[PDB]
């Protein structure tokens, strides 16, 4: 940390040291400077991870605003759902037959979508109401009295 | 080589990428003055000294992209909430339609049994058995 | 330490989402206590249709009979 | 920190769901839809139940939901 | 945003800067023109997404009317 942050001071210190050292060797050092500095991949990994941690601690600042907007949208959709619930639960207060009729229509629509699907459906032959002696045949009609 | 490298390294070690980008005039003045001073000793005039190609690390590019996308997300969400409001309107409308349908059917069914449900069950059984009658991947196993 | 700062921001952004969910639940509960839970049945049917459509293209989804 | 956030969330959310927890059922439906969306493009081998298709209209369980609505 | 929406201002400012700079070099700068400008694909993706947001806010306006008609069908 000190070396990189104070690279100039270390550079001038080593300049003085090298010139005084080589002076006895009759060698004038016109200019002494540092050309490259590299560390083990682990130290550089650590510093990069420090930078990425700072970046993520900053990114949380945008995550919170995204959360704010999502909260607003959630409240809007929930207002819609609450109004729908109050305006539709009063209808089914008397007799919820519409739910059964809607269920039948949804079964028909699901059949329409499945017919062209790519799954492997395994329905139950009871869907074909072909077994006319099963003692469940009169269940639906028996329920009407 | 030596003078250029030393001048650039000394100039840049003073600050960081954010400070480097924010004040181009400061870094330009520093590099120009330092290079002129260094070349004064070596007697080489610098007709023009200009740094003109800046490229940072991927980390700072990602940080800048996050900073920009924050404001862009704000701008786009300002309209996404409007879209959600319109969807809430169009869902209250559908809820009103369904509620009116349920009101009609409940009024007609409370007083008059629910035979229509059974008749529609038979009709839907026929219709579904026809609809699935072409798919080759539908199998009918026996009840239990 | 910076991860702790990130966790503080995440706690803030989770309290915000919790407030949103709590407001939604408050609205829906105020509606449903007085009205009744028929909207839930209607949404069940709509979601059954929607899911049956969504899974209608995957070839690795299979529908075995009930029980 | 995380537990502080969770406890503060739980306070308000439980206060909301004190009266009637319908929002949980609606959220469950929405989560089912989202799970279906993610599964549709997944690589798993899913084996659902044909009951998901509400095609068996004659089964005794057909009128269950409406029965619970009275 | 300012650079594009006020492209004329930056263009003429750079024109004046180039004229003054090259004046010392005995070069007359007849005209300075910005022939092209591009950004990273991410910024253009963001602006495309802004247009997407506006058109979604319009598609919702159409969906509400579609919902009205569907309500009439249901009734």
């Amino acid at each position: 940390s000190q070396l990189i942050t104070q690279r100039a001071q270390v550079s001038l210190l080593i300049r003085r040291e090298l010139t005084e050292r080589a002076k006895d060797f009759s060698l004038i050092l016109d200019d002494v400077a540092i050309t490259e500095l590299s560390f083990s991949r682990e130290y550089t990994a650590a510093v990069e991870a420090k930078q990425v941690a700072q970046q993520e601690a900053q990114r949380a600042q945008f995550l919170v605003e995204k959360a704010k907007q999502e909260q607003r949208q959630k409240i809007v959709q929930a207002e819609g759902e609450a109004e729908a619930a109050k305006m539709l639960g009063e209808a089914l207060s008397k007799n919820p037959g519409y739910i059964k009729l809607r269920k039948i229509r949804a079964a028909q629509n699901i059949s329409k979508t499945i017919a062209t699907s790519q799954n492997r459906i395994y329905l139950t032959a009871d869907n074909l109401v072909l077994n006319l002696q099963d003692e469940s045949f009169t269940r639906g009609s028996d329920s009407l009295i | 080589p030596s003078i250029t490298t030393e001048i650039l390294k000394s100039v840049v070690a003073r600050f960081d990428a954010g400070e480097l980008i924010t004040q181009r005039e400061l870094v330009s003045r520093q590099v120009s003055d330092d290079l002129t001073e260094r070349a004064a000793t070596f007697g080489l005039i610098l007709d023009d000294v200009s740094l003109t190609h800046l490229t940072f690390g991927k980390e700072f590019t990602e940080a800048v992209e996050a900073k920009q996308v924050a404001q862009q997300e704000a701008e786009r969400a300002r309209f996404v909430v409007e879209k959600a409001e319109q969807q809430k309107k169009a869902a209250i409308i559908s809820a009103e339609g369904d509620s009116k349908a349920a009101e009609l059917i409940a009024n007609s069914l409370a007083t008059a049994g629910d035979g229509l449900i059974e008749l529609r069950k038979l009709e839907a059984a026929e219709d579904i058995a026809y609809q699935l009658s072409r798919s080759r991947n539908i199998t009918y196993l026996p009840a239990g």
